[PDB]
């Protein structure tokens, strides 16, 4: 327990100077701000283009063709800024979509991640899940996935099953390893060797079928007990 | 612009002319992307690479070997 | 089978819609960022096809490559594995993948830039994938990879639906065999019927629609004279021709606007798709999944990506 | 594989679950007590 705070701590620790150096860590945010702010920019920049008109000023129109003819004129400013207006808006309405899309995977993940833990191998970062934490960011969500993930492996040498008065045994849970001259029996993502034992083990079939098998002792606790009242 | 036809820095790749930046026959990491897995990097100059794609690792692998870890590291990771 | 990028396709606004007319394109300007902000869209979208690829099969820190001494307990990943004899390093069902989809041409002021990834480089990246799940099981997908014998992976892989370890090893040669002849079968089962590869072609063909219908509208007038811009100039002086040509440049440029907002929606969709293969190559391939109809009808195993001519094909 | 009380748990009388069945449930630690004790 003190190993695991101390490392907690450290990479909670470590996250801020993480966000804080980067200058690009939070771009898929500012992707947003800076799209949606160009977006409305490039709409008003557009509304001082000509169209093809005698002027991009309303009321120069208005004082320089008479209404007999400046109307064409009011026209075509018309239809080009309709025109834009409607690039906007489809613009707009695709990148809603998108945005739509990100925000549902967002609650997912807010819903298994953060209100559970989740099985999905790679949904909420790189190794196991253990839990999460969320955060608000200015136009979004920011997780805090914690994770854990093994490290310093050493070689062993196994057996699919273990033979003991022909009988195959079979871990119950993990694999069987093997330090070299002895066997163990341990979970499969940490090395804690126990020695074999009736209980941590179970029976199937016999010897001759399976491909791997090895000869080994297999303890049995009850045999001391029944010993020592003989 | 007839600026950068110099002649002792003009490559050609599958991805277009490319004028100034040296060819090498190392490889690296990306970090711009050219066209066609090239990628081009700084360094006292510019240099254009074929994509690597990570270093080699292999595992050593046989019909009766395993490997299981004997501690952890509890990491975490934004999105 | 999944799509997971389109041609990175361009077009010069300018140059396309007033076809090296000097003077058209000084009438055009007036018009404003039009021609820019469907070239910064299309420029938009044809980034997000890298992003597509990158995502979904650079899910691994380094490239595994599988032993030489093949001794997979009698499993025979012959077929699925890289070849060797041929030029390239792609697999037999990646080389009948590649057989199997066929064709974008220089046109006037079209052009497609070519993918990040070239086709060599996304079959390593399959090949390290394929060795990863095949030496190491799952582990590799979450931190380094630990090597396990492929029998008694499989063995826990049955033990992870219900199905205790025993009756793996007591039928070893059963489900080897079964496992080989099914990935034997699933050669000839794509040969079979040219519908097979209805997704990836169907994403081909409709690009392929799409730019030839953009490229055939200059034949088009769209009520001017003549759609040739030197005959309006031929046939009128510039103060009458102008009518004329802002005429063929409203129709133009509506015709652009058109097929750009057509290439967006079509991105939307692909990326959607890209993002269900980047979830699928992370949870089937990389681990095992518990959703019981999303790797597959029936109980889940490990999976094998392999890729295809802008996709990624599973062996579930 | 024949009952045991090794893969098999105990909970409450015989008479609040409906579909209850009689049989015999072999024990792995009687007969060797018993034979030697
Ligand atoms: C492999 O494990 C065995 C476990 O029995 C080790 O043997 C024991 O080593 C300790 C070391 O202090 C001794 O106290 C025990 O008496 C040993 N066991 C017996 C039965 O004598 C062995 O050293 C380990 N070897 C390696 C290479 O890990
Ligand atoms: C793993 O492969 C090795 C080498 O191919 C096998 O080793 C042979 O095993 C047989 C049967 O025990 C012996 O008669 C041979 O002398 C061994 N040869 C060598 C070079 O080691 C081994 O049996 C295989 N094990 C499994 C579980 O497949
Ligand atoms: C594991 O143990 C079994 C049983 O002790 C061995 O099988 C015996 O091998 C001897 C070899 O001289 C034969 O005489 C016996 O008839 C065999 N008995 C049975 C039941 O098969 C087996 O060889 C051992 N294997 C290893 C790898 O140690
Ligand atoms: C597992 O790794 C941790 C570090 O990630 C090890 O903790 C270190 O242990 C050494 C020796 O006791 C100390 O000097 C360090 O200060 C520890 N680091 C931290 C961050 O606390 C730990 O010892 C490893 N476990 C084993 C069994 O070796
Ligand atoms: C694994 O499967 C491959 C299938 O590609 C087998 O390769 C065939 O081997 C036979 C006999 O050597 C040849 O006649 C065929 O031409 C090969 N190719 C095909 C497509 O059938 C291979 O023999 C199998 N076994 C091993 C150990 O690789
Ligand atoms: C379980 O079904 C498989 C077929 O899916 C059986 O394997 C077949 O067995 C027959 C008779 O032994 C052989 O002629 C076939 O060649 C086998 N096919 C394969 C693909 O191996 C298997 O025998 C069945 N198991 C039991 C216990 O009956
Ligand atoms: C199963 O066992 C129970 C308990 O022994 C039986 O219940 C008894 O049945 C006898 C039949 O003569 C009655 O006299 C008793 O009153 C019942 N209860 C008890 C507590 O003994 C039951 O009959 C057996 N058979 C079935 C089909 O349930
Ligand atoms: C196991 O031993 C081999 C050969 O000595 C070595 O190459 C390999 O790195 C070892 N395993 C691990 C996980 O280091
Ligand atoms: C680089 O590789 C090419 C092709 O293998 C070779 O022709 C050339 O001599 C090598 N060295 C340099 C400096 O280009
Ligand atoms: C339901 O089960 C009980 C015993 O568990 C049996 O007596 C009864 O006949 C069953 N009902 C039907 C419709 O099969």
């Amino acid at each position: 327990q003190k190993l695991i705070a101390n490392q907690f701590n450290s990479a909670i620790g470590k996250i801020q100077d993480s966000l804080s150096s980067t200058p690009s860590a939070l771009g898929k945010l500012q992707d947003v701000v800076n799209q949606n702010a160009q977006a409305l920019n490039t709409l008003v920049k557009q509304l001082s283009s000509n169209f093809g008109a005698i002027s991009s000023v309303l009321n120069d129109i208005l004082s320089r063709l008479d209404p007999p003819e400046a109307e064409v004129q009011i026209d075509r400013l018309i239809t080009g800024r309709l025109q834009s207006l409607q690039t906007y808006v489809t613009q707009q309405l695709i990148r809603a979509a998108e945005i739509r899309a990100s925000a549902n995977l967002a609650a997912t993940k807010m819903s298994e991640c953060v209100l559970g833990q989740s099985k999905r191998v790679d949904f909420c970062g790189k190794g196991y899940h253990l839990m999460s934490f969320p955060q608000s960011a200015p136009h979004g969500v920011v997780f805090l996935h914690v994770t854990y993930v093994p490290a310093q492996e050493k070689n062993f040498t196994t057996a699919p099953a273990i033979c003991h008065d022909g009988k195959a045994h079979f871990p119950r849970e993990g694999v069987f390893v093997s330090n070299g001259t002895h066997w163990f029996v341990t979970q499969r993502n940490f090395y804690e060797p126990q020695i074999i034992t009736t209980d941590n083990t179970f029976v199937s079939g016999n010897c001759d079928v399976v491909i791997g098998i090895v000869n080994n002792t297999v303890y049995d606790p009850l045999q001391p007990e029944l010993d020592s009242f003989k | 612009w007839r600026v950068y036809s110099t002649g002792s820095n003009v490559f050609q790749t599958r991805a277009g002319c490319l004028i100034g930046a040296e060819h090498v026959n190392n490889s690296y990491e990306c970090d711009i992307p050219i066209g066609a897995g090239i990628c081009a990097s700084y360094q006292q100059s510019i240099i254009a690479y074929t994509m690597s794609l990570g270093a080699e690792n292999s595992v050593a692998y046989s019909n009766n070997s395993i490997a299981i870890p004997t501690n952890f590291t509890i990491s975490v990771t934004t999105e | 089978i999944l799509p997971v990028s389109m041609t990175k396709t361009s077009v010069d606004c300018t140059m396309y819609i007033c076809g090296d007319s000097t003077e058209c394109s000084n009438l055009l300007l007036q018009y404003g960022s039009f021609c820019t902000q469907l070239n910064r869209a299309l420029t938009g979208i044809a980034v997000e096809q890298d992003k597509n690829t990158q995502e979904v099969f650079a899910q691994v820190k380094q490239i595994y490559k599988t032993p030489p001494i093949k001794d997979f307990g009698g499993f025979n990943f012959s077929q699925i594995l890289p070849d060797p004899s041929k030029p390239s390093k792609r697999s037999p069902i990646e080389d009948l993948l590649f057989n199997k989809v066929t064709l974008a041409q220089k046109f006037n002021g079209l052009t497609v830039l070519p993918p990040l990834l070239t086709d060599e480089m996304i079959a390593q990246y399959t090949s390290a994938l394929l060795a990863g799940t095949i030496t190491s099981g799952w582990t590799f997908g979450a931190g380094p990879a630990l090597q396990i014998p492929f029998p008694m992976q499989m063995a826990y892989r049955f033990n992870g639906i219900g199905v205790t370890q025993n009756v793996l090893y007591e039928n070893q040669k059963l489900i080897a065999n079964q496992f080989n002849s099914a990935i034997g079968k699933i050669q000839d089962s794509l040969s079979s019927t040219p519908s097979a590869l209805g997704k990836l072609q169907d994403v081909v063909n409709q690009n392929a629609q799409a730019l030839n219908t953009l490229v055939k509208q200059l034949s088009s007038n769209f009520g001017a004279i003549s759609s040739v811009l030197n005959d309006i100039l031929s046939r009128l002086d510039p103060p009458e021709a102008e009518v004329q040509i802002d005429r063929l440049i409203t129709g133009r440029l509506q015709s652009l606007q058109t097929y750009v907002t057509q290439q967006l929606i079509r991105a939307a969709e692909i990326r959607a798709s890209a993002n269900l293969a980047a979830t699928k190559m992370s949870e089937c391939v990389l681990g095992q999944s518990k959703r019981v109809d999303f790797c597959g009808k029936g109980y889940h195993l490990m999976s094998f990506p392999q890729s295809a001519p802008h996709g990624v094909v599973f062996l579930h």
